[PDB]
């Protein structure tokens, strides 16, 4: 690389999402969005191999689609009423037209085809960035039109979310996917509870953001690709079993790991607005993605898969591992359950 | 002008149509995608000429800026695409379902 | 009853459905023409649910 | 680690520090052909560092108290069996090349680390280009498999393309009756029980793969024993030597920089050699593989990090 | 020449239709050509000329690199252009023909009054300023200069930041 | 949960990098012929080319 | 020397150490300080 | 409408000039004398094969510059505003950063026809 | 001191006289190999000899 253009391009991925969440015109939300998109593609095709190539592929042609229909969107509005908001008298077909595209963006089903296919092939740190940092600013934009929204669609595009997600971790073993389909079923919950409670899909997504990023750090300390690469990292790194166990039954949301406080108060909030049958589905799902953790926790950390030879010269070299960002991210997305009060607002 | 405005709407719904359904050519569908572009320009700048507002004119430059970057984006992926393969074939670049 | 119906009828009935059902979500090919074309019958959903709830 | 971006930005550049003698010499022959001596000659007087051949005990020389460790904990090769018995019915043979392989990947990438680090060049014993001409003698001999073979050239093309060729590969021709004489005339028992056809299988590799190989894409400096065994000669070619081919003229100081990471970080380097292909040479299982690690880390200078171990030393424990 | 504007916006539907009927690049960039002209012609007939001008300057200079680039690599033996197979043809006239229909059908359904066959051409220009200096497009592109320079410096930064990602892209 | 639909697929490699070499540049044939006025008359001078 | 190679801490980091104690010292009183001015802002808005 | 009339004019000049070249004079047509010519010899490609060209980047920036261009061209109204200081600090802002991706693209060695 | 050779392709080479004396000296070596009635062996160190010698 080049630290110029490495400043350039991080600056501008940094830059994207702050000015859509910043900026109360849709324009400049927009580029916003088209700021994030072209500063990223460079940081997905980086290796130069044809998986690379594909996905970054893949990413440019569906994240332009999904801007250009924005773009109409935003277009028709300013035609409609002459402003640059959707104020509250839209038309419901723009608004439907914004939901989809920036379902799409975002990569919930039965948009997300293309969230597993980026995700793999692709090296673990930008698997990273794009999963957590990619999903602020069109959520920023949802959050802005947070009434005037259609539940029907988007409690359509929730359950399928989770539901998609559920059975596609179900049937994946490489470990990129898994996050994606992860993903796919975390934003369907944040989807869902949308349009009742702004502040409880941004408690949703910050909890996802900080129960992945140590999960992708610890596949980043290893390198770890596949179920039998996490598998065999009781020789490897054996004292990221019990961390490593933790946050995956956190992202199963199991009592009394603080990943079941976004499930919780999101199934409560869809009481109080009586869509017991959607809160329902969801947790039955929920039941199947917390399934296919527990086979990954099998396989890492409650049973010990052969190793071979060579992790002998392994355990004979010496690590690296980052103070500050770890080990705080594991504690903050395990152990603060009882601090549920205070993380809600 | 609704006449018009609703020629330029389906216009840029001919065009999303050719971006989604693809016929075996990258370049193709980035044409299509810059066929959008245009339509969406059209659009803002009839909007804005028949409200007068002059103010909201950078507009249409911003969105040409941003359109021309993608396609900037677009045109290296598919000289990737091209040293990768030799073809530039979608149904070519395949390989990451498994 | 123990070792053959019971078994039959709620967890391996259960696992049998879901891993036909995941088979059946996760059968796709890696072709963005395909993923393409279902976006756009995503779209058409879209529009024709608004036209019929409005 | 020290290096890194704010390092080089600040300015440690590889081109920077570099010299006429910043070159990698690789010294490559058969099993008893005066190529220790030579490399250790050639960098005495071309000041260079001498790399001696990587063997079973290089990670443990090089990392802890440096004592070579149990036959257990470094491997389980015992290339003396594998010269007592090939063909075994544990695989004994597979499991030392390989072995031998992941140790000079470690070699090469302290090699590379010592020469972008302080820009003095090195001269290494039988790089990790010259390891599958031991692999294809072992398979042509019968000694290992297919199955054997097809891990090994993975593990091959996952690591070998992210490094660099040496500079310049220097071979010493030389006879397998020669060789035979050499070997009875060293003395050892073990080694005495060598197939004149395995030998003039590694002769054969040699000749007709890695010679050519490294031809295109750097310079081969192919001696008989009496251009060697006068370590003078050998060292007028080199200093007369022109470098105008390979990959290290099209690099710069961030490829450098990058290179610098990759190979001062060893977890890194020796990732892919633990690819989990279940070859039953290689692989383990989980209680012989729990109290190896168990018995290792129980060790001295082993159960912590280098710079926490008070039954060694490293008295301020409590402010680091 | 009441009409004019209307057969402009029929000509861009028609160029549209062809690129997304999707062409050989060479006739793809032809009919966004085309295409781009006809919205020149439209933004101009609509007001102020600037903007026109500017959007078909831009597309030649699009168009012509993309020329090059289907030259070079998206490029085949035999490259369609549009009669290799003849269904594309007929969902050409198939296109027109529904193209026809529907606005057949939204002048006999007067009542919204999106397009109608009578009132075109009556309400292209709504209100102008009779009497007035400074009042035509490209004083507010001019205005991004002095009054949006937020717009100025994020458009001015995507092309920085896209001369990075292209040298980074293409770096191989 | 390899299907009949699904059995025909493989892992993916480790370092997400396969070997798909194909060497079908085809460099263009040109042949400055006997009429060309660089060609001095009489020459058929055939010119492998990379553009 | 007990190791063939020197390893990155034999001896501590003393700008961090020093700067990880002095941080903590500062948060401390901060805190302590920070606290007080709110009880004595508390009860002067309030009464007692 | 005149420049209308003028621009049809001009079309129907060049198509009666090129209907009188082909409807004028005598035809005689056979297969060798429509062939492709090739300086005398068959040609061995069909011509429409990939030709590689080796300026590609440099392309790609004469896209994004021409955009620079779009966004530098109104500067004849915009020297007309009332503020002039921040016209003058921003249009010096944009010619320098674009300088600055050439000098970029130049150190980098993007316009040097990469074989 | 030299600043060119004047040929295309033919570098400048400093310290000729120690190149020249390894080359020379190799030569001889390798013509020790020679058979003693080999005129090429005769010849040969004939010239490298004198030319080692001026
Ligand atoms: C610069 C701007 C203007 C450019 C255009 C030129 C304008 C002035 C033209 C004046 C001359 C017009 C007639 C030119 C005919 C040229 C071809 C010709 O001689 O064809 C012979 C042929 C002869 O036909 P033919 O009956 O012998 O059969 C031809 C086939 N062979 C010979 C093999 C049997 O055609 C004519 O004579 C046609 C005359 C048309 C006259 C129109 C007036
Ligand atoms: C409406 C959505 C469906 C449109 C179908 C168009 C015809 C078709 O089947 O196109 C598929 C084709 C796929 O690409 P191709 O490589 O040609 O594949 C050949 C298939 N064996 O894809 C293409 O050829 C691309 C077609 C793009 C068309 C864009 C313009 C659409 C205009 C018509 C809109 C719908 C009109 C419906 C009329 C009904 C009858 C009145
Ligand atoms: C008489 C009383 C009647 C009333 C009570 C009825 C309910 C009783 C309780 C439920 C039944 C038990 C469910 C749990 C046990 C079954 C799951 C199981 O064990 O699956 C194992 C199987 C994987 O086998 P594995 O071990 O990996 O293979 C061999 C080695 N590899 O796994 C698989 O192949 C896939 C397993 C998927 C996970 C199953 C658990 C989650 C179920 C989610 C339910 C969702 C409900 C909504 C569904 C959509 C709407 C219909
Ligand atoms: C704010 C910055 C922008 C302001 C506006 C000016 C825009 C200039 C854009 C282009 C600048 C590029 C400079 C760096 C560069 O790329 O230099 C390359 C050039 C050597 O490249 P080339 O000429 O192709 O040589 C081929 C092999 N010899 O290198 C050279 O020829 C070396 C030149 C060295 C001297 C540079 C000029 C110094 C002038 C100081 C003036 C002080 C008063
Ligand atoms: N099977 C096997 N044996 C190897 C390999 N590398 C080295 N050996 C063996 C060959 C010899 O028995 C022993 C010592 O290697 P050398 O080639 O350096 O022999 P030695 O030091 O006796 O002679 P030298 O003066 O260096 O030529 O190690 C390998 O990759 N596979
Ligand atoms: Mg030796």
């Amino acid at each position: 690389m080049n630290p110029i253009t490495l400043a350039i391009i991080y600056f501008t991925i940094f830059l994207g999402p702050v000015i859509t969440m910043s900026s109360t015109n849709l324009m400049l939300m927009w580029v916003g969005l088209e700021f994030s998109l072209l500063a990223i593609i460079p940081m997905l095709i980086n290796k130069k191999n044809p998986r690379s190539t594909e996905a970054a592929t893949k990413y440019f042609v569906t994240q332009a689609t999904a801007s250009m229909i924005i773009l109409l969107a935003i277009v028709l509005n300013y035609k409609q009423l002459g402003t640059w908001m959707f104020q509250q008298q839209t038309n419901g077909l723009i608004l439907n037209m914004t939901l989809m595209a920036l379902s799409m963006k975002l990569g919930l089903a039965p948009f997300h085809f293309w969230l597993p296919e980026v995700t793999q092939g692709i090296p673990l740190h930008m698997g990273l960035i794009l999963l957590t940092w990619q999903k602020i600013a069109p959520l920023s934009i949802l959050i802005q039109i947070y009434p005037l929204l259609n539940s029907t669609i988007i409690l359509m595009l929730a359950i399928t979310s989770i539901f998609m997600g559920a059975w596609g971790g179900l049937n994946q073993t490489q470990m990129r996917k898994i996050m994606a389909y992860s993903s796919i079923a975390h934003m369907g919950w944040m989807l869902a509870i949308l349009p009742y409670n702004p502040s409880l899909t941004l408690l949703n997504l910050m909890i996802y953001i900080i129960l992945t990023a140590p999960m992708f750090m610890a596949l980043m300390l290893n390198n770890s690709m596949t179920i039998n690469s996490i598998s065999l990292l009781w020789n490897k790194t054996p004292a990221m079993l019990t961390m490593i166990s933790l946050m995956l039954l956190s992202l199963g949301g199991l009592p009394p790991l603080t990943g079941f406080l976004p499930k919780w108060i999101i199934i409560t909030e869809l009481m109080k607005n009586n869509c017991l049958i959607m809160a329902t589905l969801m947790a039955m799902m929920a039941l199947l993605n917390l399934f296919f953790y527990t086979r990954l926790i099998y396989s890492t950390s409650l049973t010990m898969f052969p190793t071979n030879n060579n992790s002998k010269m392994m355990t004979h070299q010496t690590k690296t591992k980052p103070n500050l960002m770890f080990s705080t991210l594991a504690i903050m997305s395990t152990m603060t359950l009882p601090l549920a009060p205070q993380l809600i607002t | 002008m609704p006449s018009t405005f609703f020629n330029l709407t389906m216009a840029f719904s001919l065009s999303l149509l050719g971006t989604l359904m693809f016929r075996s050519h990258l370049m193709s569908t980035l044409l299509c995608l810059e066929g959008m572009v245009l339509s969406l320009f059209i659009m803002t700048s009839v909007t804005s000429l028949n409200s007068n507002s002059m103010s909201s004119m950078p507009i249409p430059i911003t969105i040409l800026v941003f359109a021309a970057c993608e396609a900037a984006v677009g045109l290296a992926l598919l000289v990737k695409v091209s040293n990768t393969y030799g073809t530039d074939y979608v149904q070519n670049l395949n390989l990451l379902q498994c | 009853l123990d070792l053959i119906w019971l078994e039959k009828t709620i967890p391996k009935s259960t696992s049998t459905l879901h891993t036909n059902m995941t088979t059946l979500t996760t059968n796709q090919k890696g072709l963005i023409k395909l993923y393409f074309m279902s976006f756009l019958i995503n779209i058409i959903l879209i529009i024709i649910l608004y036209s019929i709830n409005l | 680690l020290r290096y890194g971006l704010l390092a080089a930005i600040l300015g440690d550049k590889t081109t920077k520090k570099l010299h006429e003698y910043s070159r990698v010499i690789t010294v490559d022959g058969n099993i008893c052909s005066g190529k220790n001596k030579l490399a250790k000659e050639i960098a005495q007087q071309l000041g260079m560092k001498h790399y001696p051949e990587a063997g079973i005990q290089y990670s443990s020389t090089t990392t802890g108290d440096g004592r070579p460790l149990d036959i257990e904990f470094s491997g389980s090769c015992s290339l003396e069996k594998f010269y007592d018995d090939p063909k075994s019915n544990d695989g004994n043979s597979y499991r030392l090349q390989s072995w031998l392989y992941a140790s000079r990947l470690l070699q090469y990438a302290d090699a590379l680390e010592h020469l972008l680090s302080t820009g003095q060049g090195v001269v290494l014993e039988r790089s990790i280009y010259s390891d599958f001409v031991f692999l294809e003698a072992m398979y042509n001999q019968g000694y290992i498999r297919k199955q054997c073979v097809d891990h090994y050239n993975e593990i091959k093309r996952l690591t070998l393309p992210e490094y660099l060729p040496p500079h310049a590969v220097i071979y010493i021709d030389v006879p397998v009756p020669e060789v035979q004489s050499r070997i009875q005339k060293k003395g050892d028992p073990h080694e005495m029980k060598v197939t004149s056809a395995y030998l003039q299988d590694i002769e054969n590799a040699y000749k007709k793969t890695f010679l050519p190989k490294m031809s295109e894409m750097c310079e081969v400096l192919v001696y008989d024993s009496w251009e060697a065994e006068d370590p003078t000669k050998v060292v007028e070619d080199i200093e007369y030597l022109k470098y105008n081919k390979g990959p290290w003229l099209k690099q710069d100081d961030w490829t450098f920089h990058y290179l610098r990471m990759l190979v001062q970080d060893k977890t890194e380097v020796l990732n892919y050699t633990t690819i989990p292909v279940y070859l039953p040479e290689i692989t383990i299982g989980a209680h012989q593989g729990s109290r190896i690690y168990n018995s290792f880390r129980e060790l001295p200078g082993r159960k912590y990090a280098p710079g926490y171990n008070a039954e060694v030393g490293d008295k301020w424990i409590w402010l680091k | 020449m009441n009409n004019y504007i209307f057969v402009l916006s029929s000509l861009f539907l028609v160029g549209c239709l062809g690129l997304a009927l999707k062409p050989s690049p060479i006739y793809g960039g032809l009919g966004l050509i085309v295409s781009g002209f006809v919205g020149c012609l439209m933004v101009l007939g609509f007001g102020g000329s600037f903007l026109g001008l500017m959007v078909f300057l831009i597309y030649l200079g699009g168009m012509l690199v993309v020329f090059g680039y289907t030259t070079a690599m998206a490029t085949e033996e035999y490259p369609e252009t549009w009669g290799s197979n003849w269904l594309i043809l007929g969902f050409l006239v198939l296109g027109v023909i529904m193209e026809v229909f529907l606005i057949c059908v939204l002048n006999y359904y007067d009542e919204v009054g999106v397009i109608n066959l009578d009132g075109l051409g009556d309400w292209l220009m709504y209100e102008v300023d009779d009497v007035g200096v400074m009042l035509e497009g490209g004083i507010g592109v001019a205005a991004m200069y002095s009054c949006a320079t937020w717009m100025m410096v994020v458009a001015g930064w995507s092309l920085f930041a896209g001369i990075f990602i292209i040298i980074e892209i293409t770096r191989d | 949960y390899p299907s009949k639909e699904t059995a025909h697929w493989k892992p993916p490699p480790w370092n997400d990098v396969d070997i798909l070499k194909e060497k079908a540049v085809t460099n263009m044939t040109l042949n400055f012929g006997p009429q060309h006025p660089a060609a001095h008359g009489v020459l058929r001078l055939v010119l492998e080319l990379s553009g | 020397k007990f190791y063939v190679r020197e390893p990155v801490n034999a001896k501590p980091n003393w700008l961090a150490v020093g700067l990880s104690v002095g941080a903590s010292v500062f948060m401390w009183i901060y805190l302590i300080q920070t606290h007080n001015e709110d009880v004595l802002e508390y009860k002067r808005r309030n009464g007692l | 409408m005149n420049l209308y009339t003028v621009i049809f004019i001009n079309i129907l000049l060049s198509l009666t000039l090129i209907l009188v070249a082909f409807w004028l004079p005598q035809m005689n047509l056979y297969s060798e004398k429509a062939n492709p010519y090739e300086c005398g010899f068959d040609p061995t490609s069909s011509a429409r094969l990939p030709f590689s060209m080796k300026f590609f980047l440099v392309a790609i920036t004469f896209l994004l510059f021409d955009l620079e261009i779009a966004l530098l061209l109104p500067l004849p109204w915009a020297i007309q505003t009332i503020k002039t200081s921040t016209m003058m600090i921003m249009a010096f802002i944009l010619v320098t950063i674009l300088s600055l991706g050439l000098a970029y693209e130049w150190t980098q060695k993007g316009l040097e026809w990469t074989e | 001191l030299k600043k060119t050779t004047g040929l295309v392709g033919l570098a400048v080479c400093d310290t000729p006289h120690e190149r020249l004396t390894i080359l020379y000296t190799k030569t001889l070596d390798i013509l020790k190999h020679f058979p003693k009635h080999a005129a090429y062996r005769k010849y040969t160190e004939q010239i490298t000899n004198e030319k080692l010698d001026m």
